[PDB]
């Protein structure tokens, strides 16, 4: 009998409008010792599935089907009754650890308090002891000291951490991971994925783990499931497809995800467009808005999940056309590294030697000085023209208050900073100001970086307004630029709100290209976005570097993008560059310990080399 | 703990030091008490508008002035009323009289408005929730003089439907309980219920609306998720885990809270014929009196802070960021 | 705009309290013209007699009406109402925007300083300053009284707002694209912030009319021959226990104007508030 | 409850057998302020409710009658008698048994002691009323321990009135030295002889407790102790609907519904000679100096308004007071009001005949506007006079400025010194109406508060006391009052109704009107 079987399960939740219909009808089995990753962009109804067995989704939404845990049905119970199933037998991990945890308990009490609401007999004085055995278990250190702490003297790692061990406390015979490892960084996230595996050995349970990236899944999974639009839509064994995927969506998904064994210049396959509203869908296929072999046959009636090859499955109707195919070639993307023109030698930007330092003081109502974190320490770094520098780092590793501190064009504390051949130190406001003209740069958040109640035309003329053209020619700028950029004409009217987060990102981009610069400063710009729309906008950046011969400071956390833009790249450990050079040279020949790490940690989407 | 704690003390005291002298100057650019001596008709001869200037202080540049105020309140002596009378002899019995209403009205005020803010939380929209939310509107926009006629007539309306005086409303105790202890402690609880209503209602009905406000808050965080996916039932989880979280906003509002009765407490202790201190304030200012006065703001802003460092004790209890890091 | 205003049109209580609001403003001014009896006009055949055909709602001891003596308390108490509520919120906006914009040490002063303000419960203030603005007849100082020591709260509201608005991020893209500070004063924080300046408004005028009203029953407020809801029902109290209708036809109009400010309030906030 | 609110000659208590009444018990009864002074021969503690406690408690020479005829109180005094006429003199005879509460025997000195005090010859006893004790030649002692001959150089006929009425007989020792009479009783009275005596104080919640006096030679009271607690107007009424008032009076429409309607409280109605009245300051200052402003003035208050709002639901046809020294309903009333008759346009003509010309809103001489400060009680039934007075005197171009003062210390702090311009209260008189004339209306008089008058006044005044036939003695009395009103002194507006609210059980005790209480008979009828 298996261990999980869902049936036909169904979720929708209730809104002023038409009630979005989250999950469309999905069915899956899991059994003892196996893992099954759930993938997906945002927007599939990945969540909604997980917290529905979970059983603790909103009161608002209503449930549908069938959800059977080792032979008992669990929809419709009183929590009274469920509540013999949470944690003594379904152990879940949640996404977020910044809030996962209650705020007033320390972690030992916490996790104590998870063994004994099952096993009441046993005593508060054993349970203590358990709670700092399984704080050893998931690899805290000194953990009967820290099992005192609370969470607020925890990091990000260690929070995620205590969250697993609230889980594998007891023993669940299921484990349900909802997105464990996003909002972590890549050797953090490492770590996890290696308690998780232990975890699963030591309790023999089954893993249902939920994720939007297949590089984890190639790692950790054994079966995956691809959810598009409520309802899954390809399953096979992560082997048969990463490298025979027979549906149009998993070809891009797949084509998407960059990777460090291509090289700079390499373009991706994005997927047009943006994922359906789930609130009243259009008849047939979901993905017919954007699938590119998409004919009007598969309109008439939404396609089943029907067998395809051993053990696979495919909700496409034109696979026979799929088989064997590059993503390249279904959807006519000339992905090769085109030739990079002879820029100059000359150097944009250089900064010499600089140094930075921020207080550590402890106190709220006065304050003491007790240490200098050294954000920044005679880092040595520079820019060709025509070319991007790749800065990466983990949090708190101080690339992103390097960057900062390089576009206020003032004089620092020590070292030296020069553009474009002029030093911040012999520059007045009346240079100051001009020298603005040349150096922009692209923020992260694009909810934050564009105001909420300006229109779009606004919004990209104002560099060119606040910097004096004028109204006839300033139209002219912005119509080229949201063509630029591949917007519409007529998007300038509607406001940011409207938007997608692709689109405004496109926007911001188009903002900081208004004057016309040589240097575009991108502050992880395609973060928390879905990987799909991170290939289009790569291929943007790509495309006006060659267009226009820009240059890209490029500072982000994840690695994979840079491989693929920067042609110098620059590695930073709190504060300091610890390497630098050539980027087929860093990434291909590390010789530094921590860049060679931070090299391993990264997960990579090929199952064949699992060793 | 105790450095938070010692932090927040110093700074109350300079607070009070300052409002002490802030509101004397105050006070004593305001008040012109001569004024009605200036003004009998056989105009008093000046002799005795030198005297009695020179009893109140009225000669002295204010700094001064004040000076000699502090000098002799520090040593308990604040000095005579207008007309004579001492102030310290008034001034120990009106500050119990008044922190005998104050205390009931807080303490069960806050305790009913926390309940019921966090039930309408817990169940958001229902229909208990839509009442409470309403009647809470009602009980804060009636202005506290009206609820007090309001009650008052209600009492005599039912003392003359039933037929015997049920309810007691004038002064804070009546003529004489004929011997034993217990009847002389009961007669007071009785005189202490509608005076204290007056004041419970305002404080609940504050108190409710922002522990609803602290508790949708706290519903929104991931926690109570990961509590109950543990195993804990859903109003375990609610209480113990949310509950505890959602109370620690309200131990930061409690200062104001008690700055808002002790401007209630003026109007129930007029309406109500209570001889303390809110009474003395509108007596004081009616007569142009410094002095009374004085004692009057110092008494009030003291309550004030004290209710302050009060709240500061409880919150660094419930919340262990402010106790360790 | 649009989404706000549709936003507050579903919300049918408070659209109806808006409404209602403005009518009784209007009616204040607009009715007595055309009613049988003014204020100050007194009929010694009537003295305390109940609703009827000659007076709408009868009369008070003095034999004066009742409906007209209303009306003229409504002008006054309503619009006392309105104008500390302006001028407190004015005062809060420049004090909480100019702390909240420096930082440092300026912010820490005048954050202190608001803090010692509260430290005496602001009716005591305004009571001990009541005898100079007594026995006046221009309402001006009244108004400028009250609404010198309501604004400290609205203060840290307003701090809050700049200190949260000044690291927000389309404000620091602005800079780095040339923009001259004046520029991004009139562009961004003026329309970013008046909607929500619009509600400290709206909720300071339950708490002025709230402090006016009862500073009038105390006697210390608006005086003789002029009137307050606050005169009124402190004139009908002594009455009500045996005439109801000259305490509780005042006391009725101040609570659902109360009531009504109140609604519109928490109703507008909930429309900007997403 | 309607009636006509003029003098009667009946009175309003449950007259019953004290014997058969209730053997103990308690009466409570409320008090305004607490007083400021004992002695009520003192200004400071000459009010009518610390005279209402001093009742019970000092000995009386006459008794007076529902009708205002007297009688000896043969309990205090065996024959008081006029002995002769024209040298004219009386002998005043002290029981053979009489002693004071300290032990000492009432005596010839101690009448002559309280006549020395009260006599005006010293200025050093500063007296509420100088009465006739200036009129008494000389005091002496008679034939027996305690006959005592006073002798008038100048007739006086109201010698009844000393020691009798709303007088009283006070020890020796209270009022021999200056200091004694002026500083010896700011904390409890002195010695006593009535039925009861003071016997316990509180100055900490308010109250005054007297009990029976042991020693008391009189009949054995069918009460033991009588409790006094001080209120302000609102705690009158409701409170009385409580267990905590036994007895209050009745002011307004409002408070006669309440006792009215409230159950074990019956209405008590008697008529007195208390009246009610706005006293002008004409003193060295006040802007109501000049006589010409204050007839101007006095012409431009309705009175007819005022006591038609006032006595409204208390009396069937409520008019004004007319006259000064005697009530409706007494003997000798007249009409002498026709001099400041209501007459607005008048008072224009005469407010522009003395400078006071119309801009803005108001008046102006010089600059300075004619506002008027009026100084009053805080009551309900007070402010309506007042905002009636305020209202027609704006028509007429005056503004006149409200002072709602609390009663602590009312008269001492405000009246007696004189911190006002227009000031209202109210006197309660007795059977005996020419002895106010020297106290009140004489330039020199103890209680013009006022201070005003002139030589024709005084003289009137004189002529109409050196007389002894009452019938042309009223005549001369009604033309001093007719000076008076010529003079803009003050103005009478109402009379008081006499309506008291009392528990059902008390008997022997209630509205008197004329009549004297027999402090002896009051009790609790038996359930
Ligand atoms: S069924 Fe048709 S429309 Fe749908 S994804 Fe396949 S080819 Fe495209």
């Amino acid at each position: 009998s298996p261990l999980l079987e869902v049936t036909d399960l169904a979720v929708t939740f209730r809104t002023d409008g038409d009630p979005v219909t989250a999950v469309r009808g999905i069915s899956y089995r899991v059994e003892p010792g196996e893992v099954v990753a759930m993938v997906g962009e945002s927007g599939s109804g990945k969540s909604a599935a997980a917290m529905a067995v979970v059983g603790l989704l909103p009161e608002y939404a209503q449930v549908r089907g069938s959800v059977r845990l080792q032979g008992t049905e669990l929809l419709g119970l009183a929590d009274n009754a469920m509540s013999r199933f949470r944690g003594k037998a379904i152990g879940t991990v949640f996404q977020d650890p910044m809030s996962a945890l209650t705020p007033v308990y320390t972690v030992g009490d916490q996790i104590a308090e998870a063994i004994e609401v099952h096993q009441p007999r046993v005593g508060k004085k054993a349970a203590r002891r358990r709670a700092v055995e399984l704080l050893d278990l998931v690899g805290i250190s000194q953990p009967q000291r820290r099992s005192r702490a609370f969470p607020h003297e925890l990091s990000g790692g260690e929070r995620q951490r205590v969250v697993i061990a609230i889980a594998i406390a007891n023993d669940p015979d299921l484990l349900i991971c909802d997105e464990p490892t996003t909002a972590l960084d890549v050797t953090v996230q490492a770590q996890i994925l290696d308690v998780l595996k232990a975890a699963r050995d030591v309790t023999g349970a089954g893993v249902l783990i939920i994720t939007h990236d297949l590089g984890v899944v190639a790692e950790f999974a054994d079966r995956a499931l691809v959810m598009y639009a409520g309802r899954v839509v390809e399953s096979a064994g992560v082997n048969d497809l990463y490298r025979d995927r027979r549906m149009p969506y998993t070809v891009g998904l797949l084509g998407s995800v960059p990777r460090l064994d291509a090289a700079q210049g390499t373009r991706l396959v994005p997927i047009p467009g943006a994922p359906p509203s789930l609130a009243g869908l259009a008849p047939g296929c979901p993905f017919a808005p954007r699938c590119p072999l998409v004919i009007d046959e598969c309109l008439t009636a939404e396609p089943e999940l029907l067998d395809v090859a051993t053990d696979h499955r495919a909700a496409c109707i034109r696979t026979e056309l799929v088989t064997g195919r590059s993503a390249a070639d279904i959807y006519r993307v000339k992905t090769e590294a085109r030739p990079a023109a002879l820029g100059d030698a000359s150097v944009v930007v250089r900064v010499r030697h600089l140094v930075k330092t921020y207080r550590l003081a402890k106190g709220v109502v006065l304050r003491r000085a007790i240490g200098e974190v050294r954000a920044v320490d005679g880092i040595s770094l520079e820019l060709r023209q025509g070319r991007t520098l790749g800065i990466v780092g983990e949090s708190g590793s101080g690339k992103s208050t390097t960057l900062h501190e390089i576009l206020e064009l003032a004089a620092p504390q020590s070292g030296s900073i020069e553009v474009l051949g002029t030093d911040v130190a012999t520059l007045g406001t009346a240079e100051r100001r001009s020298l603005r003209r040349d150096i922009q740069v692209v923020f992260q958040d694009p909810v934050a970086s564009l105001d909420p109640r300006l229109p779009v035309f606004d919004l990209i003329a104002e560099p060119l307004q606040a910097n004096g053209f004028g109204k006839n020619e300033t139209h002219a700028r912005v119509a080229e630029l949201l063509d630029i950029v591949g917007l519409r004409h007529g998007d300038a009217s509607r406001y940011p709100a409207e938007f997608s987060g692709g689109q405004k990102q496109r926007i911001g981009i188009a903002r900081a290209l208004a004057l016309q610069p040589k240097i575009l400063a991108l502050d992880e710009p395609v973060s928390a976005l879905d990987v799909s729309i991170q290939a289009g906008i790569i291929n943007l950046l790509l495309d006006l570097q060659e267009q226009f011969g820009l240059s890209y400071l490029f500072v982000s956390h994840d690695l994979s993008v840079v491989k693929h833009l920067a042609h110098q790249v620059a590695v930073m450990l709190a504060g300091t560059v610890v390497e630098q050079g050539d980027s087929e040279e860093v990434f291909g020949n590390p010789k530094h310990e921590y860049t060679r790490r931070l090299l391993g940690a990264v997960p990579q989407p090929d199952p064949a080399r699992r060793g | 703990m105790t450095r938070y704690l010692a932090r927040r003390l110093l700074n109350y005291l300079v607070l009070l030091a300052l409002a002490s002298f802030l509101t004397y100057c105050l006070t004593s650019l305001a008040f012109s008490p001569l004024e009605s001596l200036m003004q009998r008709s056989p105009r008093p001869p000046q002799a005795v508008i030198d005297a009695k200037a020179h009893d109140l202080g009225l000669d002295r540049p204010i700094l001064a002035r004040y000076a000699n105020w502090v000098s002799h309140a520090v040593r308990g002596d604040f000095g005579t009323t207008i007309t004579g009378q001492p102030v310290g002899t008034e001034l120990g019995r009106r500050i119990g009289v008044s922190l005998r209403l104050l205390v009931v009205g807080s303490v069960f005020g806050t305790v009913a408005g926390v309940v019921i803010g966090a039930w309408g939380a817990i169940r958001q929209y229902r229909l208990s929730d839509r009442v409470m939310t309403t009647l809470a509107l009602l009980v804060l926009s009636t202005p506290t003089f009206v609820v007090a006629n309001l009650l008052i007539l209600g009492a005599l309306r039912v003392n003359w439907a039933v037929g015997i005086q049920l309810f007691d409303y004038t002064g804070e105790t009546s003529p004489g309980v004929a011997g034993g202890v217990w009847d002389r402690l009961g007669d007071r609880l009785q005189h202490l219920i509608l005076p204290s209503l007056t004041l419970a209602l305002a404080a609940a009905a504050g108190f409710s609306r922002y522990q609803r406000n602290a508790m949708l808050d706290v519903l929104g965080q991931d926690f109570i998720r990961t509590a109950r996916a543990k195993g804990l039932t859903r109003r375990r989880a609610l209480l113990k885990h949310g509950l505890r979280t959602a109370l620690i906003p309200m131990a930061t509002l409690f200062a104001y809270g008690v700055a808002g009765l002790v401007t209630g407490a003026v109007f129930v202790e007029k309406i109500f014929g209570w001889h303390g201190m809110g009474e003395w304030m509108v007596r004081g200012i009616s007569t142009q009196d410094t002095n009374i006065v004085a004692a009057i703001t110092v008494f009030s802003g003291a309550v004030v802070l004290l209710a302050g460092l009060l709240s500061d004790v409880i919150y660094a209890a419930l919340d262990p960021r402010v106790r360790v890091s | 705009r649009t989404l706000v205003v549709r936003r507050f049109l579903r919300n049918r209580a408070a659209v109806a309290s808006l409404a209602a609001l403005l009518l009784l403003f209007v009616s204040a001014y607009a009715l007595p013209p055309l009613l049988p009896y003014s204020y100050d006009d007194l009929d010694f055949n009537a003295l305390l007699q109940p609703p009827g055909t000659k007076h709408w709602l009868g009369t008070n001891a003095l034999g004066q009406d009742l409906l007209a003596q209303t009306l003229r308390g409504m002008q006054k108490s309503m619009l006392i109402g309105v104008c500390v509520a302006v001028i407190s919120t004015g005062i809060a906006a420049t004090v909480g925007a100019i702390s909240g914009y420096f930082g440092g040490w300026r912010d820490r002063t005048l954050m202190w300083v608001v803090d010692l303000l509260l430290v005496v419960p602001s009716f005591i203030l305004i009571a001990i300053v009541t005898p100079r603005t007594k026995n006046s007849a221009n309402i001006m100082f009244l108004v400028l009284l009250l609404a010198g020591f309501g604004w400290m709260i609205s203060s840290r509201m307003v701090r809050g707002m700049t200190m949260s608005l000044r690291e927000r991020e389309f404000i620091r893209a602005a800079r780095y694209m040339g923009v001259s500070s004046r520029r991004i004063i009139v562009g961004h924080v003026v329309p970013n912030v008046a909607s929500i300046l619009i509600i400290d408004a709206a909720l300071n005028v339950a708490a002025a009319i709230l402090a006016e009203t009862g500073l009038s029953f105390l006697g210390f407020g608006i005086q003789p021959p002029d009137v307050s809801l606050g005169t009124l029902i402190a004139d009908g109290t002594a009455s009500a226990t045996a005439f109801p209708w000259v305490f509780l036809f005042p006391a009725s109009i101040l609570v659902l104007i109360l009531v009504c400010a109140n609604l519109t309030g928490d109703g507008l906030r909930d429309a900007l508030d997403p | 409850a309607d009636r006509r609110a003029a003098v009667g000659t009946t009175s309003d208590i449950n007259q019953q057998d004290p014997a058969t009444l209730q053997d103990g018990g308690n009466l409570r009864l409320s008090l305004t302020d607490f007083p400021p002074n004992f002695n009520i021969l003192h200004i400071d503690g000459n009010n009518a409710e610390v005279a209402a406690m001093m009742k019970a408690t000092l000995p009386r020479a006459f008794i007076i009658g529902p009708d205002g005829s007297t009688t000896v109180d043969t309990n205090y005094f065996t024959s008081i008698e006029l002995t002769r006429t024209a040298p004219q003199v009386v002998t005043y005879t002290i029981n053979p048994e009489a002693v004071w509460s300290d032990g000492t025997p009432i005596t010839w000195r101690d009448i002559a002691s309280q006549i020395h005090a009260i006599s005006g010859a010293d200025k050093a006893f500063e007296i509420a009323s100088s009465s006739g004790a200036e009129r008494v030649a000389s005091v002496t002692r008679g034939v027996d321990d305690r006959q005592a001959v006073v002798t008038f150089a100048k007739p006086y006929a109201e010698w009844r009135g000393m020691f009798a009425g709303n007088g009283m007989l006070l020890p020796a020792s209270m009022t021999a030295t200056p200091e004694a009479f002026n500083k010896g009783q700011l904390d409890g009275p002195g010695p006593s002889a009535g039925p009861f005596v003071v016997s316990a104080l509180d100055r900490t919640a308010q109250r005054i407790v007297l009990t029976r006096n042991p020693r008391w030679w009189g009949a054995r009271p069918r009460l033991d102790s009588i409790t006094y607690l001080v209120l302000d107007d609102a705690a009158r009424l409701p409170a009385l609907q409580n267990n905590t008032i036994d007895a209050t009076g009745v002011g307004t429409l409002d408070q006669l519904t309440i006792a009215a309607r409230t159950k074990g409280i019956s209405i008590r109605r008697a008529p007195g000679p208390s009246w009610y009245h706005f006293t002008l300051n004409g003193a060295p200052g006040s802007i109501l100096a000049d006589k010409a402003l204050r007839l101007a003035i006095a012409k431009g208050i309705d009175r007819y308004t005022i006591a038609r709002v006032a006595q409204y639901g208390l009396t069937s046809d409520p008019v004004p007071l007319n006259n000064h020294v005697f009530v409706a309903g007494q003997d000798g009333y007249q009409d002498n009001s026709g001099v400041v008759a209501y007459n607005p346009e008048q008072a224009k003509r005469e407010l522009d005949a003395l400078g006071w010309r119309r801009s803005g809103a108001f008046r102006e001489k010089d600059g300075r506007q004619l506002v008027i400060r009026d100084l009053f009680y805080d009551a309900q039934s007070t402010r309506q006079f007042a905002q009636i007075a305020q209202h027609t005197l704006a028509q007429i171009g005056v503004k006149l400025e409200l002072q709602a003062k609390s009663g602590s210390g009312f008269f001492s702090d405000y009246v007696n010194v004189g911190a006002f311009d227009i000031a209202q209260f109210g006197w309660v008189g007795d059977a005996f109406p020419l002895s106010s004339l020297t106290q009140i209306y004489a330039s020199d008089g103890e209680s013009n508060f006022g201070k005003i008058g002139s030589p024709q006044i005084d003289a009137a005044i004189e002529r109409t006391l050196a007389e002894l036939d009452p019938g042309k003695a009223r005549a001369l009395a009604n033309q001093v009052d007719e000076l008076i009103w010529a003079e803009g002194f003050s103005l009478p507006l109402t009379q008081s109704p006499g309506t008291v609210a009392v528990r059902s059980t008390l008997a022997n005790f209630g509205a008197t009107g004329l009549a004297d209480l027999d402090y002896t008979a009051i009790g609790f009828m038996r359930r």
